[PDB]
């Protein structure tokens, strides 16, 4: 029941669903063929909600692969954990959006969307109760933001019911991994604050430093980025593909972190990161986790929360635990950081608790913090935009597609229109 | 699945294919006559296949002068090719424009354009075209005008990108590069996608200096050329952390239309004995690649701004490290982007290492970095032209050749006019915003 | 008892015979020099509707194959699954109709028509309880055309009673085999609403696509496409040759499918169709068969439904599986699709279930749509038959064998009329 | 079963049934001395047999002037023929058709027809005739018309197929073409069911340009039609997963009475050193028999409309493929069939592949594809025979001839009458319809 299904855009998504299927795998003890060899019971109690049971007993993943381009594709096809999927759904493009979003938007979308809808209703048909939708997806390339906002508008209008989540890997603020990028985020963003319920905003910088300096790697290849992503969603997710002393599920999550409809982007974060040796020099309480989970150097979104409100925060932890431990230990971090949060929202903590570590674990914790600081980074974007939008570079190729400056015109006033919703709410009294 | 043809115009073109070929066959385990003994397919993007193990070019050869074509149907790689792509005209255009553009190339363009059609239909994922063409040579210049009209008219938005060799500042074997070279620019400039400017001069330098090889061959520069292009398309070719398309290229390094002139450059570029030495750090070789010394075009960079930058990464990389390493570079004063643009970076990561031909002057190394940079000190090379333009049409020298063969005086006024009017789009770029 | 004879007509008709044949007698176990080795009782307790026990206890097909030419006959004749058949019943000409109708119809095909009558009536006496007749041709070949439709008149004449079959494989839309099959196909037609029970319309463009899309197959032969055709033929029939928990005959489907006497087209349709590698990527639930019959991308006639109203719907089940289930599918499919069906006919889907899967796998199923969708085809085709009647091209070759231009004149009004009869009923109210 | 005779009328009839009846012995198996150390039976359609392993073919082989029947005689191919079937006349009607029509061939005329007759009764389930004759010669174009006569008085309705060779536009060995070109086909135009045109230029066109052989003899375009005609017999002699006989032939490809000159064109034709770099796609060898330059008639098709089109495929063919290929062909423009004919295709497939002869130029295929197409583009030729009768009429030039050798005038005048005739309602074809 609750049924989960999976949608995967661009490179990146494709990449990042990869590694995430073979984690929930893992948790699950499925075996590469798709069959299962695992030892709990409660394992495939909740099988179902990510998983199809294929008959002759094996299971496949509820997901839809999506590209303009086969590269990636049938790399992940060949690769280990990849024989599982079932071939109907890695539909692909052969054009390819040039890393362009009006091409994964307007031309070369709007060719394979109606193929990938299509899919996308078989399954909800199969499913018996759908619970909503998870998009893993980038904002600068060009299929991946084109194309997910979409599919995004299409189910929404498909769907006006259902929950959505998307995981989107935002741009650096110092590197500019290509050089459109302020074009594509801009508009993505304009489509996501239109059809998105939640958003969770993830930076390849912070991934970086919280590899390098916390986990004491040197030679991050993005493997491991795409495992602590992918380890990160489930854990949002094991709250209900397990039981726990305290349940939660997506739409107790999108309730709690959206006080309003627009201000729905939330930063993560994740708990315990240990280095191989230095992880035994340390004890696993749940103060330890509770205060790791606070501070900027344990932020996958790269911007400060001091410099900002803590509007809401969510937090997920795993495996056996004292309620009245997390209690206090929530008690006292509201407490101290007084100053960082929303006057009008007193006892701002979520609080969910599950019965299984994510393994070999004892017990781990996930953080959804709703801040005011993440502004900066749409100020950031918003200025770049205007500078590359005021001498109108590139914008031929935006253009040729048939979308016209007023397209950009309308994008940026209404992400002016959010910064400035969100400082309001910011110093609000 | 994603195909690209090439196309080889004039003398510097055919052996440029030559070295790059050889280079392609070396890469995939090869045999010249077709036969074979991470890769996934790979080569089905540049090699289409028969039923035998016999694999084929996605190639045209084409010249006026049968004399270097000849030389490939003598040559090592006779059974590679198919006999048909092996164009050969009869009288060169020898230097001169007029003739390659409008008397004899107009005469074989149409076989050209079906031998064209016919491997376009063949393919599927056609990603677009590759031209290798010289800029002085009659046949280059013409033959390419004609071709990139004749190619934008029929494939209207497919991939289009050119190799020109840009004309030394000093080293011009010919004496009428100014005049062919304003003739053929002022006409591709409204067809070409994205050009890349390689220059003789700076890679006789570059042997020099850093190959530690005083008295190169054509081939060495074919060889070097060659690296620079397979670095290019190893993203197509092959599986990588971060893989990139030649869309991609056009879209990033591309601002303006008419300003669509990128450099090459590439690393590490060390003799075999200096291999050891040197561990060959990321940042190193980036660093070695932003280095006006080890650039292959003679224009100063810091005379100019970069618009846009392309690092494409293969071998045993990191992405944490490049990330660092391009963040460093940007700290630096004298890489000074445009405003406008802060986002003056696309990067590409394979995990395929470059591979060094046997018989060959390079060594082997682990990683490698191209860099297509697009700046704005290529502007002055312009003016450079204009300037030996202008001599040789103030006295209206060799003009009788040109009008001779199909060709109008206003023709050249309005030539250069367009090469004016291009200096000062990139003049009026280079100034900064108010506001 | 109620014993079928089997007539194939034409060249398609006698290689898709030959198909069919081989798949009958791989249900029935039957060896292919005729004797059962089979292992289950019940393929013998109905052997005789479609075989016949000679002595020494051997099985012979009831068969007629017909032809003007020796060349596809000996080709059968020399492949295995051949040696069964009875010799005499290789009735073939000489001359060829040359894929001329009027020969097949008046000159060349009146002199063999009484030796096949004659064998059809031996037959008949044969037989205890005659149930009825099908017909295995084409409609462009002038053999089975022509001879088809002159063999039809004459059973009506000797039998108004029994029923009647006919599986004709109609013109594509896109391609053309031929140059003349507009004229062919037009007085087949006419002939055909005159004296048919039903006729079961067949593209072998939509089998194409299928084959290709479907079943991943890039090199589609002709066995494969006769090999199907054959699968839905025997799938039609198992619902009498076996026990069922709803049983259904060839007069049931009749009565059922055909509300008023012209109205007898049926487009087709199989499930499920899985490649060699998608199959076990999949659950062989009746939902999943029941969904998959209904969609433009699985009718064997190259017309998509949704441009008309299904009529009336049959649907033949095979195996082992639950009758609520069905049901329900039925109910919820005839919900959901409220606009494609007629109004004034309530629940208008025919169920009969087998208890005998066709071999290999668990559960089958065969649909049989007549809806006002396939008129397009006609018109289409009257539209082509108009064009070259208007310069009358190739007149005369039809002119020479005593037709006149009255008869297409005749044929293309009736033609009209029945598009118009099937317009009027499509927007009934 | 389905036998069908072969007649050869003049030294162009011999010599290409040379050819032909080499590749039949090449195809069954058989001997020249007609022993033989997927097929069926097959050969029975044009071989007959005798009690012992020696089997003759079904060929008749007339001529006026001994010397090439004499060459057959001692041809390497001499145990083949039943020597009654070398009827050989004492004196040519040296290109005279009123010498090939009344004089000389007058007085054989009904021993041929004796031993047609006589190889007819033998044969159980005739299909037709198949007729191999110039048009220029006065053999050819006399004894055919007279031969043509007779058989549709004789045998009314069974098929007579007919391959003449259409004098080319500029290549004319003979000065009289136009003469006896016109009158025959005057003649023949109320008896023949189908005629095949091919001619020696666009032949000798191909050989050159596809076949690579600058400098070809006689014996290699008798190679080709031979093998053009095979693939039209394959069907009968054959297998295939869509058959077809002549009758179909006729039906399709003659729309109108008058109109049935249907030109052919047959491909793959690649040398053996091309067999290879290129894998022969279904797509592709249809696509080069649409080729105007594959043709082997000297007209553009492009001037014409396809009223219909006849392809026959022979060897490893699926027919999906067929199917998407010829969908493509109809999507493309410049091949704009009648409105009247939406219908423009009938298709053969067989299962044999085509059988290169050992010795010969081609090369080894697994698939080949003969389109057998008639068109309105043909129309064009007859108005430059038309031309020339003129000219050669406005002077009476040579007319002594035939007058002296039992002719009128008044019969030029009527044959010049039917041929205008003919390409009035070519035109009268050409036009499209109103509402
Ligand atoms: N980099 C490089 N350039 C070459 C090489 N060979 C020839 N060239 C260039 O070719 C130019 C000589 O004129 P071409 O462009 O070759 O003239 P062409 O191709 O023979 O055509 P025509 O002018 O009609 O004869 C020189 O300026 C060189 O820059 C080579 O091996 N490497
Ligand atoms: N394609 C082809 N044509 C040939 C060949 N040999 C002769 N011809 C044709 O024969 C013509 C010469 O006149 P013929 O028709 O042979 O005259 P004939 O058959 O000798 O009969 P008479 O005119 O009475 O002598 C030329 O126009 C050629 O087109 C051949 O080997 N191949
Ligand atoms: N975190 C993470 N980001 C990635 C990965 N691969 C690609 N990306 C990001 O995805 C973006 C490229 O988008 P991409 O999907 O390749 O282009 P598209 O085809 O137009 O959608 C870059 O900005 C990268 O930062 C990965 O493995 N992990
Ligand atoms: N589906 C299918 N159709 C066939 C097959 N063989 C022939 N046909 C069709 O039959 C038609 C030819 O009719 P045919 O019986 O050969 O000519 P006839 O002798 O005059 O009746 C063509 O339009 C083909 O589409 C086959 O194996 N499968
Ligand atoms: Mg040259
Ligand atoms: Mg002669």
């Amino acid at each position: 029941m609750r049924e989960i299904v999976h949608i995967q855009a661009g490179q990146c998504g494709n990449q990042i669903g990869a590694k995430f299927w073979e984690v929930i795998s893992d948790e699950h003890g499925i075996d590469p063929s798709g069959n299962y060899v695992g030892d709990s019971d409660l394992q495939l109690e909740r099988i179902s909600v990510y998983y199809n049971e294929a008959s002759s007993h094996k299971y496949v993943p509820r997901a839809i692969l999506v590209d303009l381009e086969p590269g990636t594709m049938d790399s992940v096809r060949s690769g280990a954990f990849g024989h599982l999927f079932r071939p109907d759904n890695f539909i692909f493009g052969q054009s390819g959006a040039g890393n362009n979003w009006a091409k994964g938007h307007y031309t070369e979308g709007a060719e394979l969307v109606d193929s990938v809808l299509d899919v996308v209703r078989k399954e909800c048909e199969n499913c018996d109760c759908l619970q909503g939708f998870q998009l893993t997806h980038s904002l600068g390339g060009g299929t991946g933001s084109g194309m997910g906002t979409l599919l995004i508008s299409k189910v929404r209008e498909e769907y006006p019911d259902r929950i959505m989540n998307t995981f989107s890997v935002v741009p650096s603020p110092k590197v500019s991994d290509t050089v459109v990028e302020p074009y594509n985020a801009t508009l993505s963003i304009h489509q996501l604050v239109e059809n998105t319920d939640e958003t969770y905003c993830i930076d390849n910088e912070a991934l970086y430093d919280i590899c390098f300096r916390t986990l004491k790697l040197a030679t991050p290849t993005y493997g491991d980025l795409n495992h602590l992503v992918s380890a990160t969603m489930s854990g949002v997710t094991t709250s209900l593909r397990f039981p726990g002393q305290l349940n939660a599920d997506l739409r107790k999550l999108a309730v709690n972190m959206v006080p309003f409809p627009r201000l729905h982007f939330f930063m993560p974060g994740f708990a315990p990161l240990t280095a191989r040796g230095s992880q035994q020099y340390r004890a696993l309480t749940v103060p330890e986790l509770t205060q790791q989970m606070f501070d900027a150097k344990n932020m996958m979104a790269a911007c400060d929360p001091r410099h900002g409100r803590y509007l809401t925060v969510a937090t997920v932890f795993r495996g056996r635990m004292s309620m009245k431990e997390v209690d206090e230990q929530m008690l006292a971090i509201q407490s101290k950081n007084s100053s960082y949060f929303v006057e009008w929202i007193p006892n701002n903590v979520k609080v969910a608790v599950c019965d299984i570590p994510p393994r070999g674990l004892k017990m781990s914790s996930t953080f959804i913090g709703n801040s005011t600081a993440i502004q900066e980074l749409f100020k950031r974007i918003s200025e770049q935009f205007t500078a590359m939008f005021r001498r109108k570079a590139f914008l031929h190729w935006y253009t040729g597609e048939g979308m016209d400056e007023m397209e950009f015109t309308e994008a940026e006033s209404n992400m002016n229109d959010l910064v400035s919703e969100y400082q309001q709410y910011q110093d609000a009294t | 699945m994603r195909e690209c043809i090439s196309i080889h115009v004039g003398q510097a073109g055919v052996q440029i294919g030559n070295a790059c070929w050889e280079l392609y066959c070396l890469e995939h385990g090869i045999q010249p006559d077709g036969q074979m003994p991470h890769h996934h397919d790979s080569f089905n993007t540049f090699f289409s296949e028969t039923g035998a193990g016999k694999h084929v070019p996605r190639a045209v050869f084409v010249d006026l002068e049968p004399t270097v074509i000849d030389e490939v149907r003598t040559g090592t790689y006779r059974q590679l090719f198919h006999p048909e792509q092996l164009i050969t005209g009869k009288e060169d255009a020898a230097n001169n424009y007029a003739r390659g553009h409008y008397t004899i190339g107009k005469e074989i363009i149409d076989l050209v354009l079906d031998r064209i059609r016919k491997l376009a239909d063949q393919c599927t994922g056609l990603q677009g075209f590759l031209v290798f063409h010289s800029f002085g040579g009659g046949t280059g210049s013409g033959f390419t005008s004609l071709l990139m009209e004749r190619l934008s008219v029929d494939y209207g938005k497919k991939s289009k990108l050119e190799f020109s060799i840009y004309p030394a500042p000093q080293v011009s074997t010919a004496v009428v590069e100014p005049y062919n070279s304003i003739l053929t620019t002022h006409t591709t400039l409204e067809h070409s996608d994205c050009a890349f400017m390689v220059d003789n001069e700076a890679i006789y330098d570059i042997c020099r200096r850093n190959l530690d090889i005083e008295r190169p061959t054509y081939t060495n520069l074919n060889r070097l050329i060659s690296q620079i292009v397979s670095s290019i398309t190893a993203s197509l070719r092959f599986d990588g952390a971060l893989n990139v398309d030649l869309t991609e290229f056009q879209t990033n390094l591309v601002p303006y239309p008419r300003i669509h002139f990128p450099l090459a450059t590439y690393a590490p570029v060390i003799s075999a004995e200096k291999a050891y030495h040197e561990q060959l750090s990321v940042a190193e070789i980036t660093n070695a690649c932003f280095e006006p010394a080890n650039q292959m075009v003679k224009c100063d960079p810091r005379h100019g701004k970069y618009m846009a930058c392309c690092l494409l990464y293969r071998g045993d990389v990191v992405p944490k490290d490049v990330n660092a390493a391009i963040a460093t570079i940007k700290t630096k004063r004298s890489i000074q982007f445009v405003d406008w643009c802060p986002t003056g970076f696309k990067v590409g990561i394979n995990y395929q290492p470059p591979t060094v031909v046997p018989g060959g002057d390079l060594a082997k190394v682990q990683r490698a970095v191209c860099m297509l940079s697009n700046t704005t000190a290529i502007a002055e090379a312009w003016a450079r032209l204009d300037h030996k333009f202008d001599l040789m049409y103030a006295k209206r020298a060799f003009v009788h050749w040109y009008v001779g063969e199909g060709m109008e005086e206003g023709e050249f006024s309005e030539a250069r006019e367009d090469m004016a009017a291009l200096e000062k789009d990139y003049e009026e770029v280079g100034v900064d915003s108010v506001e």
